[PDB]
């Protein structure tokens, strides 16, 4: 299943299509917008659309659910919590 | 160890999670073992018949993918016919509403990751988990085609940790909803 899944992502992304202005490398991220393919063709383009990349990156633009990281980031703030109490 | 709530080596036997209490452990074994006196009290008191029509909870089966093997062989013994010309077929109803055939098996404690089941189509779903009420296992004879294009398979794991695969189950997607869209939210079963 993870090769499956791995084959999933290079179907969708490696092909003619991604030369298309209107081709989408995540697919409503937060439900209502989705990342856009850069129209541009050359590497400084490219460079630039990732440094405009909004800072509010969620699972959802891996593809994942957007709570799989609920637990993760609840046990994190916990340890954060704690690793203060301990140089108090 | 048990002073330090350590599992002990010694009772470490079917396959664990690696983070488990010796008291979650003794819980999972107390409830392990009632199940297992019910299947023997009824294969004392009634013979084979009876193990073939009692519902089973794979999770507490100790080594839960042989019940899948043993359910194909009963099948294939009772029908004349070869493993692998037999095909898994599985059907989400209620505990109340359910009837055994000949084919079927009541499986009890699967739990569906990030989807929910609706008359037996799934829907992808923003809920961790999801209890399955009574899944029913059909083995029938192999009719070789393949999938009705809405049909995804979905990998049927132990525990949470997702390291053991015990079998594989076809569901088919509810509405327009994409295969490929299941496969990335890693959509699964698990038997506890």
């Amino acid at each position: 299943f993870d090769q499956r899944l791995l084959n999933t992502f290079l179907e969708r992304l490696f092909t003619t299509r991604s030369f298309d202005s209107e081709f989408k490398l995540a697919c409503k991220v937060d439900g209502h917008k989705d990342i856009q393919m850069p129209d541009g063709i050359r590497r400084e383009e490219f460079v630039q659309w990732v440094e405009l990349l909004p800072d509010t990156q969620t699972p959802s633009w891996l593809g994942l659910p957007n709570n799989a990281e609920r637990v993760l980031l609840t046990t994190q703030g916990v340890d954060m919590i704690s690793k203060m109490l301990k140089m108090q | 160890e048990l002073v330090k709530g350590i599992l002990p080596r010694s009772w470490s036997h079917y396959t664990v999670p690696a983070g488990m209490t010796v008291i979650q452990w003794v819980s999972d074994f107390s409830e392990r073992i009632k199940q297992l006196q019910n299947i023997s009290l009824a294969a004392a008191s009634g013979g084979a018949k009876e193990l073939k029509n009692i519902h089973v909870c794979l999770g507490g089966l100790f080594v839960p993918e042989a019940y899948i093997t043993a359910t194909r062989q009963y099948v294939a013994q009772a029908n004349s016919w070869s493993l692998e010309e037999l095909c898994l077929e599985v059907n989400v109803t209620t505990s109340q509403g359910a009837t055994l055939d000949a084919c079927s098996f009541g499986v009890t404690g699967l739990k569906l990751q990030g989807a929910t089941c609706n008359n037996n189509k799934l829907s992808l779903s923003n809920a961790i988990s999801t209890a399955l009420p009574l899944t029913q296992l059909r083995w029938v004879k192999q009719t070789n085609t393949e999938k009705k294009a809405s049909v995804v398979t979905l990998p049927v794991y132990l525990n949470f940790t997702r390291a053991d695969l015990i079998f594989t189950v076809d569901f088919e997607i509810a509405t327009k909803e994409d295969p490929r869209s299941f496969y990335e939210r890693g959509v699964a079963v698990l038997c506890t």
